[PDB]
RNA sequence: CCCCGCGGACGCUACGCCGCGACGAGUAGGAGGGCCGCUGCGGUGAGCCUUGAAGCCUAGGGCGCGGGCCCGGGUGGAGC
RNA sequence: CCCGUCGCCGCGCUCUCCCCCCUC
């Protein structure tokens, strides 16, 4: 049915939880992005047994499988059907979508394009 | 001339084949001779005390000039001399092995990091399973293990050693080479005991596992690698 | 060409034989046998007929292709090893002999007692609990699924056909030929056929094997029931 | 016709006293109470079978309520017969003193 | 190449060349180096500035 | 020369696409529309590249000729082929390999036709 | 843990021009490929000295 | 002196790609990288947009170690 | 030129001729 990858290898992601920031489950005000802590007495920082964990280089994704998607393909974001074009070469490998601004109409014409270059595009019915 | 220079790349590869294959056949008849070489002394220290006893003296073995040193201790709270005397012996890291030439300047040092090491006097097979499981070669400033004898005769042909076996022999007898040998092998990574140890903040001789333990350094290595 | 010899150098353990070098030189006579010194059509020419048409044509076979992915994958790297399961060495554990009674683990046919044929070329067992004493046809087993009992009949000079192979038992499917999208359900034939061929199989097998049973005590019986755990008893405290 | 299984009991996870590591079972065979006795059941299969809410699928059946977390014993823990084993998912705590089942399947007897 | 200074045709206004040609001012081989350019502009832009407060 | 004009549009282009951990390249004689040196369609003495036709069937293999390189006008030649899809890629491995013209865009070019044609063909139900 | 310093671990020297002159990255490129490819010592001082910054390419006078 | 085959993968944004070895605690502090983020200006995208911009909401699908980002649905109504 | 069953290493057979033991 769909358009398969050249290859689609193991994908194995160190980490499958979001890094939510220290005390960000206490307050409104301090939202889940990561952000260091830097207080001289904080135990997240000093790393205490069963605290919130730090994000560090350690849990970088494997660079075979990094930015692929769950289908085995990498997305390049598009805008009109020029930019569609540059992922001929790359069918195998590089999957379509288009951005969320593009109207209905345009988007059709860049769906029914992208089937004829054989480019997968990962939200074909995405007005309608 | 495309005869000719098929030719000419038949005969350079055919001279190659004959040079792998001499030097093949070197390599076997030196690990022969080896082979004859250890057992004269194994059976020379046997018929000299034997020898003894039949005039009922004594016969005292020279004084072994080999050892085998493993670090024991970790790398928290060390003094400042113990430190520097264990990086001239290699032993950066705990449960590093390394092999030490002994004499009067090497033991003083030894008994320095006395606490923190426990060494001995490896026999025939302690030096052959070291090598063989554990020889990585420091080349290029690169540990690189030593998988085939290009890379030891690469770098240590110039002293005549171009093989394991060649390797083992200079450290097990201590030759001429064996500062070049011995500096050639990185330092041996062992795992920790099987089985455990006695208790290493202790010496030897009084329960522990610290200090010389003379020939207890074999039983040590087989459960250590 | 000359005629294939033996080995001539007897394998003592895997991987070394008995004589040496210069022993095998000697035993190979390679003294005197020494040697000094001394495709495939791609194209067919063809008569293509037809007046002022040229003689022929000159047809390569294998042609270009007419079509090239945009990307392909690299060829791997040699293994010096990995053989195809049909080249593997297939193992029997040494409690498996030939009439053993056995214990069937898994399947429909889990906890029956069967007696063990052969070995298949695959390493798969086959096994018959005489169809008679417990349903369980000539039918392949795993080695690893059964528990080899000490009990042993001699099946000996018996003949099991030789038309018995992997091929024979291998499983036939219909589905799904002629017909693509389902609407109409294509689950007929599920009713799997016993083969009259196997019918006679399974009656020269047992003919004369079911003999053999009979002739010390209430082997049948013991066949005809079903292995279980009893609440005082622990698998590895029995003696099978 | 037959239990065909060993009666198993999951203890807990392979710990320290302050840590705890999930990914591997300790269990309690019944009737295997020394080291020495634990070799039988080396590699075993092993099974914990549990009943959920919503049906599924069962090989060779009709849908059930019936789920099972498959393993394998790996190792013998401790002198008094308890075996370590490893299952394709973490046991879930809340079967701990419960049932699991130790299957003879890979038998090397 | 650098010291190779071509003719160029001086094209009509009908848009096809008249026969007359310009050999190529040397200035079109000067060096081509954009981080200069670059530097230029960054600085010239800002003379042109109106002051905010 | 291509390796100074290289220095000067690697990184600033109106061609340059710079998008999620991507780079792209959309002059008009780029083959796989990468951004390299070897595959950019301006800075060569010679470049080839191969287009859909104006209508829906064929491509056009455009090259760059020798003479006229500050004169753009006439410095291409567009050849239109309109055959089978073996014979077109063997008129396009003739023209790169046997004039000796380009030979490291030889697969590049193929592959390229190969898609073209290959979007050509009207879809199946 | 291994008892090492950590404080030399990163040598500080020019591994390229700090310059975005092109033709300076154009000659660098010619003689990174000389310096390499060939055993003369010449070609790795002049493609060192290539890198550096210009306090430390003084200006040679005709004298 | 290739030719019954006229043919033979990928690559090398050289600021790129590839190989091997060792290493990885950190307050104060220093440095590097950031295709992290905000606003405005010069260029550029024959960019997006009333066939729906910004903003906002979302048990929706994902990506990144992370800063964050993309896409679906709703609301909104003119920009980005 | 249908997908390098390849390098190092360890071997076996043939380009020699006779026999011996089973098997067709
Ligand atoms: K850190
Ligand atoms: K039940
Ligand atoms: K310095
Ligand atoms: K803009
Ligand atoms: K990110
Ligand atoms: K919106
Ligand atoms: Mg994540
Ligand atoms: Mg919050
Ligand atoms: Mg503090
Ligand atoms: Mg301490
Ligand atoms: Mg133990
Ligand atoms: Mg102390
Ligand atoms: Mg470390
Ligand atoms: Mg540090
Ligand atoms: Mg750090």
């Amino acid at each position: 049915a769909a358009l398969r990858p050249l290859v689609k290898p193991k994908i194995v992601k160190k980490r499958t939880k979001k890094f939510i920031r220290h005390q960000s489950d206490r307050y409104v005000k301090i939202k889940r992005n990561w952000r260091k802590p830097r207080g001289i007495d904080n135990r997240v920082r000093r790393r205490f047994k069963g605290q919130i964990l730090m994000p560090n280089i350690g849990y970088g994704s494997n660079k075979k499988t990094k930015h692929m998607l769950p289908s085995g393909f990498r997305k390049f974001l598009v805008h009109n059907v020029k930019e569609l074009e540059v992922l001929l070469m790359c069918n195998k490998s590089y999957c379509a979508e288009i951005a969320h601004n593009v109207s209905s109409k345009n988007r059709k014409a860049i769906v029914e394009r992208a089937a004829q270059l054989a480019i997968r595009v990962t939200n074909p019915n995405a007005r309608l | 001339n495309f005869a000719e220079l098929k030719i000419k790349r038949l005969r350079k590869k055919f001279a190659q084949k004959m040079l792998r294959k001499a030097r093949r056949k070197l390599i076997y008849e030196k690990a022969k001779h080896y082979h004859k070489e250890y057992r004269q002394m194994y059976r020379t220290e046997i018929r000299m005390a034997r020898m003894a006893r039949k005039a009922g003296n004594f016969y005292v073995p020279a004084e072994p000039k080999l050892a085998f040193v493993i670090r024991i201790r970790g790398i928290n709270g060390v003094s400042p001399k113990v430190r520097k005397v264990l990086q001239l012996l290699r032993l950066r890291q705990i449960f590093n092995g390394t092999f030490v030439k002994l004499n009067k300047a090497s033991i003083n040092m030894l008994r320095i990091v006395e606490p923190y090491i426990a060494w001995g006097y490896p026999n025939l097979k302690s030096v052959n399973e070291l090598i063989y499981k554990r020889g990585y070669g420091k080349i290029n400033k690169k540990r690189i293990a030593l998988t085939d004898n290009a890379l030891i005769a690469r770098s240590l042909g110039k002293y005549g050693i171009i093989c394991m076996e060649d390797l083992i022999h200079e450290i097990y007898t201590v030759g001429k080479r064996f500062k070049e040998a011995n500096n050639f092998l990185w330092p041996f990574k062992l795992s920790s005991p099987r089985g455990g140890m006695k208790k290493k903040t202790t010496h030897f001789v009084e329960g522990g596992d610290a200090g010389n333990r003379e020939d207890q350094i074999n039983r040590l290595i087989r459960r250590m690698n | 060409k000359g005629k294939p010899h033996c080995s001539r150098n007897p394998v003592l353990v895997r991987g070394i034989g008995r004589y040496s070098r210069s022993a095998m030189y000697s035993r190979k006579a390679m003294y005197k046998r020494k040697y000094s010194a001394a495709k495939v059509l791609a194209t067919v020419t063809k008569p293509v007929g037809g007046d002022k048409n040229g003689g022929t044509r000159v047809v390569k076979l294998r042609k270009m292709p007419r079509y090239y992915p945009t990307e392909d994958v690299p060829r791997k790297l040699l293994s010096h090893g990995k053989k195809p399961f049909s080249q593997h060495v297939r193992k029997l554990r040494a409690s498996i002999t030939p009439g053993t009674i056995l214990i069937i683990l898994t399947g429909r046919h889990r906890g029956k007692r069967v007696v063990f044929l052969k070995q298949l070329a695959s390493g798969l067992l086959l096994v018959t609990g005489p169809l008679v004493l417990n349903r369980v046809p000539l039918r392949r087993t795993h080695q690893k699924f059964v528990i080899a009992t000490s009990t042993k009949i001699d099946i000996s000079n018996v003949k099991i056909p030789k038309h018995l192979t992997d091929a024979y038992f291998k499983k036939k499917k219909l589905r799904k030929p002629r017909h693509q999208e389902g609407e109409i359900f294509d689950t007929e034939k599920e009713k799997y056929e016993i083969t009259e061929q196997r019918k006679i199989d399974q009656k020269a097998v047992d003919s004369q094997i079911l003999p053999k049973i009979k002739a010390i005590p209430q082997l049948q019986g013991y066949l005809r029931s079903v292995f279980a755990l009893t609440n005082g008893i622990y698998p590895h405290k029995l003696v099978f | 016709s037959g239990r065909l299984w060993s009666k198993a009991i999951f203890a807990g996870y392979k710990r320290g006293l302050r840590n705890q590591r999930e990914h591997t079972a300790l269990l309690k065979i019944e009737g295997v109470y020394a080291r020495d006795e634990t070799e039988f059941y080396l590699g075993k299969r092993c099974a914990y079978v549990y009943k959920a809410k919503n049906n599924t699928v069962t090989p060779g059946g009709k849908p059930n309520k019936t789920r099972v977390i498959w393993g394998k014993v790996t190792r013998a823990h401790g002198n008094s017969g308890m075996v370590r084993a490893k299952f394709r998912s973490n046991l879930p705590a809340k079967a701990i003193g419960h049932r699991i089942r130790v299957m003879l399947y890979p038998s090397r007897i | 190449m650098a010291c190779a200074r071509p003719l160029i045709s001086v094209y009509s206004e009908k848009g096809e060349s008249s026969g007359k040609n310009v050999t190529l001012p040397a200035v079109f081989k000067a060096p081509i180096r954009p981080d200069i350019v670059n530097f230029v502009h960054t600085n010239l832009r800002k003379n042109n500035r109106q002051p905010y407060a | 020369s291509a390796h100074l004009q290289w220095m000067v549009v690697r990184n600033c282009s109106s061609f340059l696409i710079k998008r999620n951990k991507q780079t792209y390249s959309t002059e008009p004689n780029n083959l796989k529309a990468r951004n390299s040196f070897r595959y950019n369609g301006l800075i060569h003495r010679k470049t080839v590249g191969v287009e859909p036709a104006a209508d829906g069937k064929g491509v056009v293999v455009v090259i760059k000729r020798r003479s006229g390189q500050r004169k753009p006008a006439t410095s291409y030649v567009r050849t239109t082929i309109n055959k089978n899809a073996r014979a077109t890629l063997s008129s396009i491995r003739h023209m790169i390999r046997k004039n000796k013209y380009r030979p490291d865009l030889r697969m590049a070019a193929i592959r390229r036709a190969s898609a073209i044609l290959r979007s050509q063909k009207p879809v199946m139900v | 843990g291994v008892d090492i310093r950590h404080n030399k671990d990163r040598k500080v020297r020019r591994k390229e021009p700090k310059s975005q002159d092109i033709y300076l990255r154009l000659l660098v490129k010619l003689y990174r490929f000389l310096a390499r490819r060939t055993n003369s010592t010449f070609n790795q001082v002049v493609l060192k000295r290539l890198f550096m910054s210009r306090t430390n390419r003084p200006p040679l006078s005709l004298s």
